[PDB]
């Protein structure tokens, strides 16, 4: 009647650095990308990994300290060593920074940046602000002044490149 | 004569009883087969979820201790025909009854049985209609319902099942201890040389501010969730493609 | 009265067993509902005990024949339907006496249970 | 057999194998031009787009009837279906001759687009108590009388 | 931003964005994508009459946050 | 034609029914299609609508037997079949004559029931 | 001994070759482990090794039949369950005769597959 924890079935447990070890020069960093569930990377060695955050971006390469970001929707970059760059965009989430070389992000959805499109999102605006004006009451206001900043993120995303 | 006539009609019924089950395990294979594709993107989405409520503890203390609302949430399937997997959810909860011990089953064939044998111990039940593939905002409406369900919960439980290979499912829990207590216990991970491999990833949430904290609790706690529904459907199926063979080997011998 | 009322219980259940039994065969205990389940532990458990070693038939069983007096199979039975004995494994039930045997063969089995985990932490 | 319980998947095979029972209805013999004729299209795909309720109108419009007579479009030369005499020529010649094989689908093609056109587009847009009443006598009396 | 203030709560606000995600997602991929939000649920108690009498505790669906 | 397309097309249905049956005891009510569904719900009523009291039988059932003209049962199974009569609760049409009678029983068996609900009201 | 032996070998593999197939129509082909595979590939020659061109038909069918003795049916399919003739294309053993039969059936598959490389990687 012990019950087995389910996080022990994940043997891939994260490994944490102690304080008074010596240091280590890095040159990869093992990101690990996670969608509803779903990992698209797993431990992959990458140069450095470009995540917005709330309060601003944040450019990871191997060896920052130990953090924790909350995401906000936006794009994200991974850069590898190779020099190819690999872009997703996210709605949400966290991602964990550890100092031993390691960065999970577990967003609510990251989909290719390419499977977004931009006349979609034009006219998906474009009924956001007719509705804002129709809303009706200031919850559905602010549900649609956050529809409306997430496609703003999505258009600028695609508008920069 | 009457009494051919009547073993006539009993081999060709239950012929049609063979040919209506046979068409199940075809269905169900698919949903499997389809299904079988978590196994190979899995493991790594709860990684850091670990640092946060991987508590090794026993199962007296923690139990015995509380004095305020236990939440449970078993997972059940809406359907039955599934082996034994909505049967052993019941014994456990049986084995964990308490006076603070409350339940909020998800399925329909969860909610017919835990309503009549713990009727002192039920609060409401949730269900998913199984047309969409387990997502974060079915996850959410269960966790938005089980604070409501009790606020000042001691932990919420939940009592899913693990598919570890075609055939070998077992019972599995996720522990998610109340935010109140989980932000003192990353105190002692904070200050204490105790809890070494949760000092770094304690300390770094202490950094931040407490809406991020909270927002993180949430997520993760999401998350597990979404892991939790996610699975069971998987081990669902395996029961219901082994306990579907089952009941066509013995109609080919009736 | 008490033997008439005894005998009767018991064949009513041997009845009820009969019929669910018969869901059993296609689909399976799992989807009966939660008191048939208790009525066919019942019922397993009365088709067992009524089970008995004889006397003459040692050579056959390999066990000590038992001779069972009318009060004890009355009481022992009347128990069994109570649930007074919803605790005892199935086994301990099968080729017996009274309820005394049955009680017996229940801590031998649960004994060497312990000649199989001991056993096992030992090779553990 | 296997989808008894379920959704079934509209492929070519179950696209065809419904209309060939539709078309095994039937209350008196039929002339060996027209059934042959009938199989033929209905093996091709020519029913592919035509639903399985209206697959007697349509049969007993291609034997009764002759819609690009009708609307003026038919091209052939020998290869009509009131023409009763072809039977044999059939029976000498396969329907996948090059002497009958250029005709017979051509018209085919010609009636399967003149009904999908004109007949069944008109059926698909019934809404009336009195015309889905008309519409069912229709189908029944071509169930048997083809 | 200002949803803080009506009480809405972060996992409501996940989930509208993962919604406005995926309604922004091209017509094949959101075949798929679309899938993983509809919110094909509810939340019922068996009442003594055997009625699974329906609780309103969380709103089920975004608009009605 | 209509007698003859009519009776048809009630047979039809209640040999579909008998399949469906099957279905309904493998597995459940709740496994069929939105058609299927439909058919089993005429289907039932068909079952109960061709239940009669005869005029010799009153001893035997208690209540007046009635006699049904030919056109009324054309009418009344046709229209059942296409649907007409779908919001009608299925007990309506049991152990009655034409339509008319199913209507009348219907009305007797809703103010029955708004009686029923109002006693459960006031309690 | 040895034709007892190989005919045990060969209804063994059968019947695990029967088995597979439950497995793959289940959980997929590639869920077989290295040596079910192996066992798929032989089992699959073997029942294409076991037609044979009758005589008789030469008339109607065109191919010339084949008598094979017992000693080259014995070493034909001994030698097919050790594994020596793993290399042979499967469709080498459809409708042969003997072990022969099935390499110079190879050579006639090579080399015409050789005329159509030239023509493929020319034109
Ligand atoms: O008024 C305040 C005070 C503190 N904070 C927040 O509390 C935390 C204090 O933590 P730190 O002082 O370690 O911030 P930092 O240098 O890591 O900041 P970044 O470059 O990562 O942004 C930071 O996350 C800061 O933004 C506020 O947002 N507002």
């Amino acid at each position: 009647h012990d019950l087995p924890e389910g996080f022990e079935f994940m043997e891939h447990k994260v490994v944490n650095k102690d304080i008074h070890a010596p240091h280590e020069n890095l040159e990869t960093l093992r990101l690990t990308l996670t969608r509803q569930d779903e990992f698209l990377l797993r431990e992959e060695p990458v140069k450095c990994v470009t995540v917005t955050g709330t309060n601003g971006e944040y450019g990871i390469y191997p060896g920052h300290a130990y953090k924790i970001v909350q995401l906000n929707p936006s794009p994200l970059t991974v850069e590898y060593t190779d020099g190819t760059t690999k872009k997703y965009f996210v709605s949400g989430g966290f991602a964990h920074i550890n100092n031993e070389g390691s960065c999970d992000v577990n967003t609510v959805e990251c989909t290719l940046l390419d499977d977004l499109d931009l006349a979609i999102a034009e006219k998906e605006l474009a009924a956001q602000q007719a509705a804002l004006g129709s809303a009706k009451d200031d919850k559905a206001k602010s549900v649609v002044e956050i529809r409306i900043s997430v496609i703003e993120a999505v258009i600028a995303a695609l508008k920069h490149h | 004569s009457g009494k051919l006539r009547l073993y006539k009609e009993k081999l060709e019924g239950y012929n049609r009883f063979y040919s209506i089950v046979k068409t199940i395990k075809m269905v169900t294979l698919a949903k499997y087969r389809a299904a079988q594709g978590r196994i190979r993107t899995r493991d790594f989405s709860l990684r850091y979820t670990e640092l946060a409520f991987s508590k090794p503890q026993a199962s007296r203390d923690a139990v015995v201790a509380a004095k305020n609302a236990l939440v449970y949430i078993p997972i059940t399937t809406n359907r039955g025909s599934c082996g034994a997997l909505n049967s052993n959810i019941v014994r456990c909860i049986d084995s964990v009854v308490s006076s603070k011990m409350v339940l909020m089953p998800v399925g329909k064939r969860g909610i017919d049985s835990f309503s009549k044998l713990y009727p002192d111990e039920f609060r409401y039940g949730i269900i998913n209609d199984m047309k969409e593939s387990m997502h974060f905002g079915y996850a959410t409406f269960v966790i938005e319902n089980a604070y409501e369900v009790s606020k000042d919960a001691d932990r919420y439980q939940v009592i899913f099942n693990r598919f570890v290979s075609a055939g070998v499912q077992r019972n599995a829990v996720y522990n998610i201890p109340s935010y109140e207590k989980w932000k003192e216990d990353l105190a002692d991970a904070a200050s204490s040389d105790n809890q070494k491999n949760r000092y770094l990833f304690a300390n770094a949430l202490q950094n931040e501010e407490e809406q991020l904290i909270r927002d993180f609790f949430d997520f993760h706690a999401a998350l597990a969730v979404l892991n939790a529904v996610g699975e069971n459907e998987l081990s669902e199926q395996a029961a219901r493609l082994v306990a579907v063979e089952g009941q066509l080997t013995n109609i080919s011998s009736l | 009265v008490d033997h008439y009322n005894v005998a009767q219980d018991v064949v009513q259940m041997l009845t009820k067993y009969r019929e669910l039994q018969d869901i059993i065969a296609v689909l399976g205990i799992d989807e009966l509902s939660e008191e048939d389940k208790l009525i066919v532990d019942r019922a397993r458990k009365l088709v067992k005990f009524l089970s008995q070693p004889f006397q003459v038939a040692e050579v056959f069983t390999g066990m000590t024949g038992h001779y069972v007096q009318l009060d004890d199979t009355i009481d022992s039975f009347s128990g069994l339907l109570m649930g007074t004995y919803d605790q005892v494994p199935e086994m301990a039930f099968y080729m017996v006496g009274g309820i005394n045997s049955v009680l017996e063969k229940a801590k031998k089995m649960a004994e060497e249970a312990a000649e199989l985990e001991k056993m096992r932490r030992a090779r553990v | 057999a296997d989808s008894v319980g379920g959704q079934q998947v509209q492929t070519i095979p179950m696209i065809r194998g419904a209309r060939f029972v539709a078309l095994f209805n039937q209350k008196q013999p039929s002339y060996f031009m027209n059934a042959i004729v009938s199989l033929y299209a209905c093996l091709n795909g020519y029913l592919d787009d035509v639903k399985v309720q209206y697959v007697k109108f349509y049969e007993y419009l291609l034997v009764h009837r002759d819609l690009g007579i009708m609307y003026g479009t038919a091209k052939n030369k020998f290869f009509y279906m009131y023409v009763q005499e072809l039977n044999y020529l059939i029976r000498f010649f396969t329907l996948n001759s090059p002497i009958l094989h250029g005709e017979l689908e051509e018209m085919l093609k010609q009636h399967t687009h003149l009904f999908l056109q004109h007949y069944q587009s008109k059926m698909n847009a019934i809404k009336s108590e009195k015309d889905v009443k008309a519409l069912k006598n229709l189908l029944y009396s071509c169930k048997r009388a083809v | 931003s200002s949803w803080r203030d009506h009480g809405i709560s972060y996992l409501k606000y996940l989930n509208v964005c993962t919604e406005t995600l995926h309604s922004t997602v091209k017509e094949s991929r959101r075949a798929k994508y679309e899938r993983w939000s509809k919110p094909c649920y509810t939340a019922q108690r068996p009442d003594g009459a055997g009625g699974q009498e329906t609780i309103d505790k969380v709103p089920i669906h975004t608009k009605d946050y």
